[PDB]
RNA sequence: AUAGGUUUGGUCCUAGCCUUUCUAUUAGCUCUUAGUAAGAUUACACAUGCAAGCAUCCCCGUUCCAGUGAGUUCACCCUCUAAAUCA
């Protein structure tokens, strides 16, 4: 289906069933629909946590970097893995969630503090 | 979804929204962290084009794919 | 294999092309600003609000 | 039974059998023989056997054949430079012909080695989808892994069900 | 049908049969033994030293609902159906 | 700096390769030139609105 | 100066591959697996013993002895460590390069552990990550009880040690501790009870063998072979004693006293072994039968 | 009925009333399914026993108490099993119910794997082809300055406070719409004591 | 197909029809629970609500996704070469 524009792109293709989401990792053109057409898949990613206490994640490393070279964007939930992989940087927001979380954290300490202390 | 041609929504026709109120600290850093990061990948991308096209030109007018197109050629002679 | 010729599909299509030529709108209709409402009379579309002030 | 003498040359497991795969240079082969004559046997019975195996594993390449034209028989094979390679075939046997032109005009077992490994690629075991492409078409499939909720029911806490119930 | 079989199965000719006729050994080739040659029959009498002529092409008349199933050609709905231990 | 992965793929690369050398991979991010976000885009390859008035 | 034979050595390998033996019967034992007709074809006498060879020829890859390795070291190594990321997430992420043409050795598998810690994956994890994205034909991700204590002892209480053998083979790689450990525990049942024949004519023979010689308790071992009138092999064994132990009152013994033949076995007897008196007792009988036959 | 066996199953198969019964045959090798036509249905009956119930026809298994399908139960297991290819007989070759063939199958398998029952166990070929543990992957990768050190790997994962000037600029930028000033953040994350 | 029933007073041959197997809709009667998958007969007519916004104005998007199967060798390969992505 040749589409007006678009651009190829590195996305999460969801699969699995209800309750159980899958992902894989697939180079499909902008435009296509999220689990339909895609040109070459790149991996895939299980979200949860198996009996080993693992979220199992594959990366075809030399297939993400040919398609990288060849002008292939990138989504953020993508962006973030290769972030925690180790293949990109840490995605800014990853580091300002991690703050944000720090700072909610440290509030909810003051409160239970005070309940304990002044009652 | 909608079309250009689908009419729009009467409860949306006042619906004014308003954009969400901004951390002068937190902004900053997150500005500049976008512009490292961008520019990070940006270095790798530009990596990964050379690469690419590195590969194909040693496939189409390689030493060892020209070395091989001559010896064709010589075994068919 | 031979294609059955659409005529109208290629009329129409110059017709269009010319008449968004001739009938175009001009920076004085598509910017003009109501400074009350603050919205373009021409499309009827709100400015940001960030755009108001 | 199978019709026609030796019917066993309409039989894949026999068109598969050959062993002339020409390169990609070759376009045409003209086979010229004699229906009758001692000294034109082996063309006669390369007519017979050999060509279905050659076409088989060349289907790009066209095969035209001339009877009782020129006092011997030959072939002439059509390159895509221009050149033509004749190949005398008379007193040689339909064995010797075929093994004549798989020196002279065919790939080597290397050749077609690289080729095969080249396709191996194409099915990546770590992909998973339809059963058509892929050995797995789920995760949950790897021992492990959440088995599939059809199969085996998850955890109360685990389906969205109830974690919007719990919380409110 | 009765007579048939019979006769057929009265006809049948053994491998010690065949050595002796043919003054060779009968090698039986089994594939899960690997390339173990079994010899399940030799010739009683005297053993020939000339190797049967390997004809290139066998002159045979090939069943055709044979050659179409090796080809999965046949498609059955009734063909290897589950049924009781016989 | 690579980010750590990738580092880690070069530096195994070299030792694979032979070649034994302690120097560190960097990115050269020098042709790398980050204009701010509100500099002048091209107008000329801006389009245009139409002309379907309201 | 002098090193020791390692166990892919072409000298070794030609003791342990004559040790082993050839029984075209046991290599190609029937399988019970799905049937299909079997072929037949009229051979000669010339043409029987071709065929005869070339099974000898398969047979001989088929019993081609593994690689004995020494235990992999543990890896522990960190790549990174992303302190921010401590405590936004609660479970680990096993990153593994799926790239198809690279050896499985040469694999990147990396942890984000929920500290922030990038850390290269454990020997454990790399094993039963390659399994769930380039499975193996009869290796499992979990590991099969069978390799329990309890159940090992079973399989050997039904002299089916060359199969616990074979499902070793296929489920730990060959440096992995899991390995080793059975096959250790497998050669040690074969030693107490006495059931070496069970491994001769499979390619797990020169392992068994290899262990016994550089653990120096090759006594019942030649005991057998003497009893089976094998003795050029039971004096290859005390041959390949000597050379992994040169160092040793038997090599010197043998030095000493260029003993050859069965005398390598009466110095050996003696000095090191320590079942000497059973392993004369042993020799003599079957040295006193020979001397009959020969008559 | 309470079969005195289901202890010991394994019993039973050796006893007296056993050999009388069966003898040396098979189980199933009496029992015929009683279905229309000459080509029976392509699955055997769901379950014999309903409700504590059972049908009028029941199978091998379900027709004698006695008979307990356990992985111990050895001899059992191997009636049902072929002794020529070791394929597990499908339910209408000897005519055991869904559920019944269901049990033998996993407890044959259960058997198979506690090393009780005989199976072909292949000679399989090495994974890799080179044994090396030399490469950077599996060995230790030299580290980074910035490990060695302590510090972040890039130096814009560390919270630097922005200056006074910009933090005025968005100050005039956002007129109206600011937030509560964020420091830095804590520099491990806290938890509920 | 491992086949079976049925022409005749009877036999053999040929032959059609049907039976036995496995699925999908609809109907009758009947029906306890949980998880999962799938789910108008009709390109007939449609009340009502919603399905495209974003954004310092410009642009960009609404040409996608979602739907249907009316029409029907526009889909595949090669050659050539626009637009689009690689700031
Ligand atoms: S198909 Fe994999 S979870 Fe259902
Ligand atoms: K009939
Ligand atoms: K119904
Ligand atoms: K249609
Ligand atoms: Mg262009
Ligand atoms: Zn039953």
């Amino acid at each position: 289906k040749a589409y007006r524009g678009g651009h190829l792109t590195i996305r999460l293709a969801l699969g699995g069933c209800t309750n159980r989401p899958f992902y894989r990792i697939v180079a499909a053109h902008n435009k296509c629909p999220r689990d339909g057409r895609f040109v070459e898949q790149l991996g895939s990613y299980d979200p949860l946590p198996n009996s080993h206490g693992e979220k199992l994640v594959a990366l075809n490393l030399d297939r993400i970097r040919h398609w990288i070279g060849c002008g292939a964007h990138l989504s953020k939930p993508m962006e973030k893995l290769l972030g925690l992989a180790g293949f990109f940087p840490l995605h800014p927001m990853m580091i300002t969630n991690a703050e944000r979380l720090r700072r909610k954290r440290a509030r909810e300490v003051l409160l239970a503090s005070q309940k304990t202390d002044a009652e | 979804r909608k079309t250009r041609h689908d009419p729009l929504a009467k409860s949306k026709i006042e619906r004014v929204n308003m954009p969400p109120a901004v951390d002068p600290a937190e902004f900053f850093v997150l500005m500049e962290r976008y512009q490292h990061y961008r520019q990070t990948v940006r270095a790798l991308r530009m990596e990964f084009v050379s690469e690419v096209q590195r590969k194909v030109h040693e496939a189409r007018a390689g030493v060892l794919a020209e070395r091989k197109a001559l010896k064709d050629a010589a075994e068919h002679r | 294999k031979k294609v059955r010729p659409r005529l109208i599909a290629e009329l129409a299509r110059r017709v269009r092309a010319l008449r968004e030529q001739l009938n175009r709108p001009r920076d004085s209709q598509l910017y003009a600003v109501d400074y009350e409402t603050l919205t373009r009379p021409f499309s009827g579309r709100r400015l940001p609000v960030r755009a108001w002030a | 039974p199978m019709k026609g003498r030796f019917p066993i040359r309409r039989t894949l497991q026999y068109l598969s059998q050959g062993n002339v795969v020409f390169k990609d240079s070759v376009k045409v082969m003209t086979v010229n023989y004699n229906t009758h004559g001692e000294l034109g046997e082996g063309a006669r019975k390369f007519v017979f056997f050999n060509i279905p195996q050659i076409q088989y594993k060349n289907p790009w390449v066209q095969i035209m054949m001339f009877k009782n034209m020129t006092p011997s028989p030959f072939l002439r094979f059509y390159l895509d430079s221009g050149e033509q390679v004749l190949v005398d075939v008379e007193t040689k046997s339909n064995k010797e012909i075929m093994e004549h032109i798989r020196k002279i005009l065919g790939k080597n077992e290397e050749t077609l080695r690289e080729e095969e490994e080249e396709k191996k690629q194409l099915s990546h075991p770590a992909n998973f989808g339809p059963r058509k492409y892929c050995l797995r078409e789920c995760i949950c499939e790897v021992e492990g892994q959440v088995p599939c909720p059809s199969l085996v029911p998850l955890p109360k806490e685990m389906r969205g069900k109830y974690k919007a119930a719990l919380k409110a | 049908l009765t007579q048939g079989l019979f006769r057929g199965l009265s006809r049948q000719e053994t491998h010690q049969q065949l050595a002796d006729k043919k003054g060779l050994h009968v090698v039986e080739i089994r594939e899960e033994c690997g390339p173990l040659p079994i010899v399940v029959a030799s010739p009683r009498g005297p053993l020939r030293k000339d190797p049967e002529p390997e004809d290139e092409v066998p002159d045979v008349k090939l069943d055709w609902e044979d050659v179409k199933t090796a080809q999965g050609m046949k498609r059955s709905v009734w063909s290897n159906l589950k049924r009781a231990a016989t | 700096p690579y980010p750590p992965l990738l580092r880690a793929m070069i530096i195994a690369e070299r030792q694979k390769n032979g070649d034994t050398s302690t120097e560190e991979p960097m990115l050269n991010v020098q042709r790398i030139r980050m204009e701010p976000w509100d500099y002048p885009a091209k107008q000329e390859d801006k389009g245009r609105a139409k002309g379907t008035p309201v | 100066e002098t090193k020791k034979p390692t166990f892919m050595d072409e000298e070794v390998q030609s003791i342990l591959t004559k040790m082993t033996g050839l029984n075209l019967q046991k290599t190609f034992k029937p399988a019970i697996q799905e049937l299909k007709p079997p072929t037949y074809k009229l051979m000669t006498q010339a043409q029987l013993e071709e065929a005869t060879r070339q099974a000898v020829e398969a047979a001989k890859v088929r019993l081609k002895m593994p690689p004995v390795l020494e235990e992999r070291v543990p890896i522990n190594d960190v790549l990174a460590e992303d302190k921010i990321l401590e405590g936004t997430e609660t479970t680990k992420y096993v990153f593994t390069d799926i790239s198809y043409s690279i050896p499985h050795r040469e694999r990147f598998i990396v942890v984000r552990e929920p500290s922030g810690t990038l850390r290269k994956a454990s020997w454990e994890e790399r094993d039963r990550m390659i399994q769930v994205y380039f499975p193996k034909e009869g290796r499992k991700i979990l590991t099969p009880i069978i390799f329990k204590e309890e159940n090992l002892r079973t399989m050997y209480s039904q002299d089916r040690h060359v199969d616990v053998l074979n499902l070793c083979f296929a489920q730990f790689e060959p440096d992995s501790t899991e390995y080793i450990k059975v096959h250790h525990k497998t050669y040690e049942d074969i030693d107490k009870r006495g059931k070496y024949d069970l491994l001769r004519s499979t390619r797990y023979f020169g392992g068994m063998v290899w262990y016994f010689v550089n653990n120096k308790k090759i006594d019942g071992l030649l005991i057998d072979q003497i009893q089976r009138d094998l003795i050029d092999d039971a004096t290859n064994l005390v041959q390949l004693y000597h050379v992994l132990h040169p160092d040793g009152q038997s090599a010197q013994g043998a030095k000493d006293q260029a003993a050859e033949g069965i005398n390598l076995i009466k110095v050996f007897a003696k000095t090191e072994a320590q079942k000497g008196a059973y392993i004369e007792l042993t020799l003599q009988t079957y040295q006193e039968a020979l001397s009959r036959h020969s008559a | 009925p309470i079969s005195p066996y289901k202890d010991e199953p394994w019993k039973y198969l050796e006893s007296e009333e056993y050999q009388e019964r069966y003898g040396s045959r098979p189980v199933w090798a009496d029992y015929r399914r009683n279905h229309k036509g000459g080509v029976p249905p392509q699955r055997t009956r769901k379950t014999c026993i309903r409700r504590n119930k059972v049908v009028g026809n029941p199978c091998p298994i379900c027709r004698d108490h006695k008979l307990h399908v356990d992985f111990r139960n050895v001899k059992l297991l191997e009636q049902f099993v072929c002794a020529h290819t070791g394929i597990i007989f499908y339910a209408p070759y000897t005519g055991v119910c869904v559920k019944q063939h269901k049990r033998l199958t996993q407890a044959i398998q259960k058997a198979r794997d506690h090393g009780l029952l005989i199976y072909h166990i292949p000679q399989v070929e090495p994974r890799d082809l080179d044994f090396s543990t030399s490469h950077g992957a599996v060995s230790a990768t030299p580290p980074a300055p910035t490990l060695v050190s302590g510090d972040p790997w890039y130096p814009w994962y560390n919270w630097k406070q922005p200056p006074e000037r910009e933090l005025s600029r968005l100050r005039r930028l956002y007129q109206g719409h600011l937030q509560e000033e964020s420091g830095p953040p804590p520099e491990s994350m806290p938890k509920m004591p």
